């Protein structure tokens, strides 16, 4: 409690710091060693007679800190404040709570930077990462073709210097991130020829009489990617942009084109923004475990008009509302002498519009010559109206860095007033009274019932992404587009919203809602921390809070006696019917018997163990209906109905108890992750890059998932886990949760991976995008559903192809990289999937071949000499391509070594 | 701006053997600031035996500058030396070298050199500035036989250039004769912006170089009666003692020059003015005019023909001196110069006669300002009572916007507020009398002189701020400012407005001072 | 044109073998040139425009340098004659360094003969075509095509003031209604009306600063300033006459041929000249509108042109009052 400082006389700096209760100065310490090389050198001893005790209600308004390689949740932030209430705070420091991490920064006090200080309950907080998530698009018009002032170009003024720029401080401040490039146009006249029906849009003005056929263009450049060392985006973008006109122009509709349209001529910016938001809504479906920050980068070379219809716009308004991603900044330069950011209304004196939810900057080049002219010029050969454009102050706004290369997490804790009474009409509020039981889930019931997760009041997401033709120019996503009719209808009219939640004995909350303001009200488990976990899960979607030799773990033994099934794959006089002096007494010889203690399990024996010992010494086949003859007294599981047990290569996790418990549904924001297990074989994988060149079907497992002694919460993770037998086929964990801290359930999965390579078979996570367009629960607007024909060049025969297809799969299997069937969970199981052995490619097996993608959440960890190095899926790409299409003589060999038998 | 940063000598391979800076640390003939110190080479250096400077600011890149100009500077041949780099630098440097072999075409021991001397700007002069510091590099650099390490000299121009932004003129100023602007505009660039080579020119008409300079002197090594008929009302022994002091002696001239420098008192007040502030008026004629006694059939040739051709036949060839011959021969000539300086030049009773007969027939009249005379010159046409004079250009303090009673914004009779007869064009004592009234003895010519600044307010208007400002229509405006000269309230009903410049207006504040006006 | 060239060439401070090298596309450099230019081309101070004079004229030059074993340095020059204005050449130059400058970065071109011998047609396209139209988009690898512009660069601004009266010398028409700024459309339907505080509260209803400092740019391109059109003089009337009064003056100051002070003799003065070198409409009351307020053809360029293309009349009223 008490504060020392200590520089000495005439210094530059001053250091403070708290310890218990001087008041007598006897006994003391220099509270840190290693501050010395944090901040500066001297000994650290107990005495110098220096050090001046203080009272210091001087406060530090504003602090900041940053994440690397991370993800947590703004929740794991309230706690960190909540921990972080009364304690000191020096630049660069690292510190730590509840296993999460945070290095610090970036603290301000009213005019000034302030090195050292305090920080106790009524300051502000700003989180950052280095570890985001950035969309960046490019914007083509028609004038990214024209020289401008000092005379340059402005692709090359935009690309080479804004992206140069920006990496080279990305690499100076060593961040990390997940980038997406997208260029993108439109073009005009794209009227109408078979094949390229589906991608036509018609620009509509409501009395003046134009209306066309037009469309846009995308094509993506690297896809989902974290790599270092970049700038070669920049050389890919270069040759793209010289490529570019033709694989604009000789496509679709070779009769009058038009491209490359103005950007105040037409315009599909907030429509790309859009379609940002409609790839970061559905952000919870394969969530990260190392990536916080979301950004949406928007370049355009236009100059900060645009056109667009008031229904779209309002939709993103009540979009953007939600979560702030969007920034916009033009490689134009030459700020021009209106409110920058602006529309005109086109609709269905023009009507003017200003959005104030969007980060404009503008780039300027490195040359100095003054009067740069706000004008272009070009000779031919021959009821409110309140705003215009001009009287605001524009006069000089850069490009705010800060922001760019940090992203900043959402406001957690801002200011509005309450709805205290009169024309305020819906109200509910729910108390919550449980019960003493422990024979956790019970939360799960108020959860649903409070608010069902913006229930029945919505979040409006009319955007219909329906098509997506695409093209082979190269080899990632490349569609050219119409992105579907706005099926907008419009939710609550003339009502609030209001509700309130209690239970009787110490706690309540109130819940404001057009935007969801929340007040907290405070006066085996202590029944404040359930209080603040609600408010947590209140928290996690939108949360805005109003201010002034074993090893007995329960799957781990399962786990490594199934990694002992095959590890070894790769008596007294027989046939009498008593059998029971050996089935009580196995443990003679050194046999693996779990027969001491654990906890709901007194007596412990797996039935895998007993075939392995009666397959050693009693014969093989005979073995169920001796089995049966044996658990006809015994048993081990709870009640029968089945088999003997199950015999081989059977699986049966923990909780033994469940009958004699409730549900997730789908419409209610879960958090799910995909594993998948592997069979890998690395001595094919070392000439993978060397010189050779050419019963129910679920179970659901509710895990309490902690290695540590917290005393803290409760904190489990339902777990559906599909398999069956596993002989060389794919085997995997869905992992479903809206529950308590990520980061103990990334080391538990980083645990069962260190577990599965070392002793066993391998383990990695898989994004769950099937092989799927957008408008559907799962999908993406930006996966290319690469094809690949097969060439063949020559009753039930469907069936056999079918069977050959196979053939030929698990043959490229035999070679170096082997198959799975990924006979997924979801049920009914549309069409034939298949997972390659450890590494990063799909296919599913469907006019002439099948098709193929990828996976992206490998993220350069979940690494032995197996995984990794994007080059080795370019390198099977081409393989296939190559033992695909009937060449040289590899499909012929193929037909010889087929009907040889 | 026409300022200087830098001016730089330095050093790499000088063209001797001994007493210099080759092997030990910087020395040279006469100066010794051995071991190392602070390297006087540079502009910005206090100098004496013993010299310090400062080595701080340049806005920019330093000593890259420096060392790479040590050798970019240097060459074999002789000659300009011009070298735009990037952005903002140009440097200006025109050096020379003397060795000899004992040839002769003073000195005390080899001390010859590949001198370097340079100085610069930033990018954005003017032409005669650029070729101004070209003829002051090469008259710097003639021969310097004061072979000393003296740079003060140096540091004099240097302070020259930062003190003074327009170098050189003459408190004395002479005449204008009938040949002297033209005789002016044959050179136009020759040495140094010198009226004073010019005079001489002009007058002994022979090249003779007393070598004329600023104000330190460099080293390579007749009674006239049109003159003094153009100068026996102005000022003419100033200028035989210039006479004498260019044709006798040098070195001695502006310690001999300024000491030797009611009607009577505005009389020398109005000459300061025009000494300093203000313009001439002058007329002439034109013959011109083509559409469909001696009116009609000489204007009817010269709608079909130029007249020098057909009628300069006639007045010969029929032998006819008269007051015809005076419209043909004085007219042509008058045509082909036009001012009436030649009308007034050649004279018999030709004066009164050119005037006459210019008004007489319908040859068009037309007045205006002096022939091209810049106040790049002297003056034009030496000081008689029969001409008329205003002034243009000059800038000037405030009469209306600070509420005084004596208002003269600018509008016509510009200054807008024997007796007095020579001039029929009163804007000159206008000004004068605004200046100051002409009682005061020392005060007036100390306003005359300190009008630089003007009292120290200086100028926010020129008569449109008041219409630009509020609501005056000018002849409502000439109704208020015929009789604002009598009481304050007149005057403070539109000059009140510093409660609307706390401003918060953004529009306009006519309508708080139409109300707020009357009672 | 902008600016004359003629020569351009390639050095470098190549190895042993050959000390100091070029290559060249015609003037005719020769050995006194390269001797007299030679210390200029060798710098710790790269990636810098220099030019020089000399004899013929002026060179300018740039240089970068890059792999360090071996070291290696070279420079771009290109040579022209000095007597003219010759200041438009140099951000073509610096842009032509960063493009040989990213071509080496990422191809490693200069690093054998065959590619330097490839960039000599490079030489003799850009040099025809910078004098051609002086702007060059020609694909030199599959990815560099060289974009380039010569830019005229039109001199520095006078400062406008709120006083003024703008007049557009040229038409309307001559440019695209949809190709303009925003602020400059607000305005360009009202420019010929002729005051500023008018104009501006009366159709832009835009604020003071920005309308000034576009006007501004507008006269860094093509309008001109000029004083006002109140009437001074009232019996500069009494000659007959074709409709010049509004127009004339305007005209009259655009082209330069007065003092500010038009009074009350200097335009009948002119009058009288332009008529033999050849009801109301409201005569009064043009200034109570100044304030807010909530031939046949016309003939005002006809004969001051037929004129203005000769010179003797522009001495005779440029020599004016």
């Amino acid at each position: 409690i008490v504060e020392i400082a200590h520089p000495n006389d005439e210094y530059s700096p001053l250091l403070l710091q708290v310890k218990s209760l001087k008041e007598d100065l006897q006994k003391e310490t220099i509270s840190v060693d290693q501050t010395v090389t944090q901040v500066f050198r001297l000994r650290p001893y107990q005495d110098v007679y220096v050090n001046v005790v203080d009272p210091k209600d001087v406060t530090l308004d504003l602090v900041e800190l940053t994440f690397k390689d991370q993800y947590i949740g703004r929740g794991d932030m309230w706690r960190l404040k909540k921990s972080l209430v009364s304690t000191c705070a020096y630049i660069t420091q690292k510190v730590e709570f509840a296993g999460i991490r945070a290095q610090a920064g970036e603290l301000w006090v009213k005019n000034e930077k302030v090195m050292c200080g305090y920080i106790s309950e009524d300051t502000r907080v700003v989180f950052r990462s280095t570890s985001a998530m950035v969309y960046i698009f490019i914007q083509m018009s028609c004038e990214m073709w024209d020289f401008d002032i000092y005379g340059d170009l402005y692709f090359e003024k935009a690309v080479n210097g804004f992206l140069a720029d920006l990496f080279t401080k990305w690499k100076e401040k060593n961040c990390s991130h997940e980038v997406t490039v997208v260029l993108f146009s439109r073009t005009f006249y794209d009227a109408k020829s078979v094949d390229e029906f589906p991608e036509i849009n018609r620009a509509s003005i409501r009395q003046d009489h134009k209306g066309r056929f037009y469309e846009d263009f995308y094509k993506v450049v690297v896809q989902n990617e974290r790599r270092e060392e970049w700038t070669s985006l920049l050389v890919t973008i270069k040759k793209l942009f010289i490529q570019y006109p033709v694989l604009v122009r000789l496509e679709q509709a070779e009769g009058f084109p038009q491209g490359d349209n103005s950007t105040s001529a037409q315009g599909n910016y907030l429509e790309a923004i859009n379609l940002s938001f409609n790839v970061f809504d559905k952000h919870y479906i394969n969530r990260n475990f190392d990536r916080t920050g979301q950004m949406s980068v928007v370049i355009t070379p236009g100059v900060g008009v645009f056109e667009v219809d008031r229904l779209l716009m309002i939709l993103t308004k009540q979009r953007m509302i939600d979560n702030g991603i969007g920034v916009d900044l033009v490689c134009m330069g030459e700020q021009p002498l209106h409110a920058v950011p602006l529309f005109k209304l086109h609709n269905r004196g023009d009507d003017y519009n200003i959005p104030h939810w969007i980060n404009h900057s503008f780039y300027t080049s490195k040359s100095q010559l003054f009067c740069n002219s706000f004008t272009p010029r070009i000779k031919l050969a021959g009821t409110l109206s309140a705003p215009p454009v001009v009287p605001g102050f524009c006069c000089t706004v850069g490009v705010d860095w800060k922001s760019l290369t940090t992203p900043a997490c959402l406001p957690l804790t801002t200011d509005y007033f309450p709805d205290r009474q009169g024309l305020q009409n819906d109200y509910t509020e729910g108390c919550y009274d449980l019960l003493p039981e422990a024979d956790a889930q019970q939360v799960f019931e108020e959860f649903i019932c409070q608010r069902l997760m913006q229930g029945y009041q919505i979040i409006v997401q009319p955007k219909t992404q329906k098509p997506n033709p695409a093209v082979p120019p190269p080899l990632s996503s490349s569609p050219l587009y119409s992105r579907g009719l706005v099926s907008r209808n419009r939710p609550e009219e003339e009502d609030q919203y209001w509700l309130s939640m209690g239970r009787t004995f110490h706690k309540v909350t109130l819940k404001d809602k057009m935007i969801t303001v929340t007040r907290y009200l405070p006066k085996p488990r202590a029944d404040e921390d359930e209080w603040q976990l609600l408010d947590g899960f209140v928290r996690f979607v939108e949360g805005l809070n109003r201010i002034r030799m074993d090893s007995p773990r329960k799957d781990g033994a399962f786990f490594m006696e199934f990694v002992r099934s095959p590890r070894t794959a790769s008596l007294t006089s027989s046939s009498t019917l008593t059998e029971i002096l050996e089935a009580m007494k196995h443990p003679s010889t050194g046999v693996q018997l779990l027969s001491e203690q654990k906890g709901l399990s007194p007596y412990c024996f797996i039935s895998a163990e007993v075939v392995h010992w009666l397959v050693n010494h009693v014969e093989g086949i005979q073995t169920q209906a001796m089995a049966i003859d044996i658990m006809q007294k015994m048993l081990e599981e709870q009640l029968i109905t089945h088999a003997s047990g199950e015999a081989w290569r059977t699986f049966i996790y923990g909780f033994y108890f469940y009958k004699i418990v409730d549900d997730f549904a789908s419409f209610q924001r879960k958090w799910f992750e995909v594993a998948f297990v592997a069979e890998e074989l690395v001595h094919s994988e070392i000439p993978a890059f060397l010189l050779p060149w050419l019963v129910p079907e679920q179970r659901t497992v509710t895990l309490d998932v902690d290695v540590n002694n917290r005393t803290d919460r409760l904190e489990w993770c339902s777990c559906y886990y599909h398999g069956n037998f596993s002989l060389n086929a794919a085997f995997e964990i869905k992992l479903h949760w809206m529950a308590v801290t990520a980061a103990v359930l990334f080391e538990m999965v980083q645990g069962w991976h260190r577990k599965a390579t070392s002793c066993g078979f391998l383990l990695v996570p898989v994004l769950e995008g099937p092989f799927a367009l957008p408008s559907y629960l799962y999908g993406d607007p930006l996966r290319a559903q690469l094809f690949i024909p097969l060439n063949i060049s020559c009753e039930t025969y469907w069936d056999r192809m079918h069977l050959f297809q196979e053939a030929i799969a698990h043959r490229f299997g035999f070679v170096q990289d082997k198959y799975s069937a990924s006979a997924f969970n979801f049920p009914a199981e549309n069409k034939p999937q298949y997972i390659h052995v450890t590494g990063t490619v799909f296919l599913q097996l469907p006019r002439v071949g099948y098709n193929w993608a990828y996976n992206t959440m490998l993220t350069k960890t979940w690494r032995s000499s197996a995984t990794g190095d994007e080059k080795f899926a370019d390198r099977l790409l081409k393989d296939f391509t190559d033992f695909c299409i009937n060449r040289d003589n590899r499909l012929v060999t193929f037909w010889t070594s087929c009907l040889e038998k | 701006d026409n300022t200087s940063p830098i001016s730089v000598i330095l050093v790499s391979s000088g063209s001797r053997g001994n007493k210099l800076l080759f092997r030990y640390p910087f020395q040279r003939s006469q100066e010794h600031p051995a071991s190392q110190t602070s390297k006087p080479r540079s502009r910005y250096a206090a100098s004496n035996t013993g010299d310090h400077a400062d080595e701080q600011d340049g806005d920019s890149r330093f000593s890259d500058v420096i060392l790479a100009t040590i050798l970019a500077t240097k060459s074999e041949m002789c000659g300009q030396k011009f070298e735009l780099k990037i952005d903002n630098v140009r440097f200006v440097g025109h050096p020379t070298l003397l060795q000899h072999a004992l040839g002769q075409i003073k000195r005390e021991a080899p001390t010859m050199i590949l001198f370097n001397v340079v100085f610069a700007l930033r990018a954005n002069a003017d032409p005669s500035v650029i070729n101004c510091l070209h003829n002051l590099s090469r008259r710097i650099a003639t021969v310097l036989q004061h072979e000393e390490r003296r740079c003060q000299y140096l540091t004099r121009e240097a302070k020259l250039i930062l003190a003074l932004q327009d170098e050189v003129s003459a408190m004395a100023d002479g005449n204008e004769g009938p040949q002297s602007p033209f005789h002016h505009i044959l050179p136009k660039c020759k040495l140094a912006r010198d009226l004073k080579e010019a005079y001489d020119s002009l007058c002994t008409s022979g090249v003779v170089r007393l070598h004329i300079n600023s104000w330190l002197e460099v080293s390579f090594c007749i009674p006239p009666e049109a003159i003094e008929r153009s100068l026996k009302a102005i000022r003419p022994y100033h200028a035989l003692l210039l006479l004498s002091d260019e044709k006798s002696l040098l070195g001695e001239l502006p310690i001999d020059c300024s000491p030797a420098l009611v009607k009577n008192l505005q009389q020398l007040a109005q000459d300061a003015d025009l000494a300093l502030l203000q313009v001439f008026q002058l007329a002439a004629h034109l013959v011109y005019w083509g559409k469909a006694y001696m009116l009609s059939p000489n204007a009817s040739v010269c709608l079909y023909s130029p007249l020098a051709e057909q009628f300069s036949h006639q007045f010969p060839s029929h032998d006819l001196p008269s007051v015809l011959a005076k419209f043909s021969l004085p007219v042509s000539l008058s045509e082909f110069r036009n001012p009436l300086a030649p009308a007034v030049q050649e004279t018999q009773l030709i004066q009164m006669v050119v005037w006459m007969l210019q008004r007489r027939l319908l040859i068009q009249l037309h007045t205006y300002v002096c022939l091209m005379a810049s106040p790049s010159e002297e003056e034009p046409r030496p000081r008689e009572d029969d001409v008329p004079f205003t002034a243009r250009v000059g800038g000037r303090s405030l009469s209306t916007p600070n509420a005084l009673s004596f208002g003269s914004p600018t509008s016509s009779d510009d200054m807008t507020l024997a007796e007095l007869l020579p001039s029929g064009d009163s804007p000159l004592n206008q000004r004068m009398t605004e200046n100051l009234l002409a009682s005061l003895s020392e005060h007036e010519r100390a306003a005359i002189l300190s009008v630089p600044a003007a009292q120290n307010p200086e100028d926010l208007r020129m008569f449109a701020r008041l219409l630009h400002y509020f609501r005056g229509r000018h002849h409502l405006e000439e109704i208020m400012y015929n009789e604002n000269t009598r009481r304050s309230q007149l005057l403070m009903l539109f000059d009140k407005f510093r409660s609307v410049l706390v401003v918060t207006t953004h529009e306009d504040p006519v309508i708080a001072v139409f109300q707020a006006l009357l009672p | 044109s902008g600016c004359r060239i003629e020569c351009i060439f390639f050095s470098e401070f190549h190895p042993t073998l050959g000390p100091k090298i070029t290559y060249q596309v015609p003037l005719f450099d020769t050995v006194q040139v390269y001797i007299i230019t030679k210390p200029e081309l060798q710098n710790k101070l790269i990636t810098v425009t220099a030019m020089e004079k000399k004899l013929i004229g002026c060179p300018v030059c740039i240089e970068h340098k890059k792999y360090s074993r071996n070291a290696l340095l070279f420079n771009l020059g290109f040579v022209c004659d000095a007597q003219a204005k010759t200041c438009a050449l140099e951000p073509i130059v610096k842009k032509l360094a960063g493009y040989l400058t990213t071509l080496e970065l990422e191809s490693s071109f200069v690093s054998m003969e065959e590619s330097k011998q490839k960039l000599v047609p490079i030489m003799t396209i850009l040099l025809e075509e910078l004098n051609a139209s002086g702007r060059c988009t020609l694909p030199i690898d599959e990815s560099n095509t060289i974009h380039l512009k010569v830019i005229e660069q039109r001199p520095d601004p006078p400062v406008a003031q709120e006083y003024d009266v703008p007049v557009f010398t040229k038409d309307k028409e001559d440019f695209f209604n949809s190709q303009w700024d925003l602020t400059t459309q607000q305005i360009l339907p009202y420019i010929d009306g002729f005051r500023h505080i008018q104009k501006i509260s009366a159709e832009a209803d835009v604020e003071l600063n920005l309308v000034r400092i576009a006007i501004q740019n507008l006269l860094y391109y093509g309008v001109v300033t000029l004083v006002s059109i109140l009437q001074y003089s009232n019996v500069y009337c009494p000659t007959p006459k074709v409709q010049d009064l509004v127009d004339d003056k305007s005209l009259q100051e655009a082209c330069l041929s007065y003092v500010t002070k038009q009074g009350h003799k200097r335009a009948s003065l002119r009058d009288v000249f332009q008529l033999y070198c050849s009801q109301f409409g409201l005569m009064k009351n043009l200034i109570r509108r100044l304030q807010k307020y909530p031939y046949t053809g016309c003939h005002s360029y006809d004969e001051i042109c037929c004129k203005t293309g000769m010179s003797y009349h522009e001495l005779d009223e440029r020599l004016e009052n």
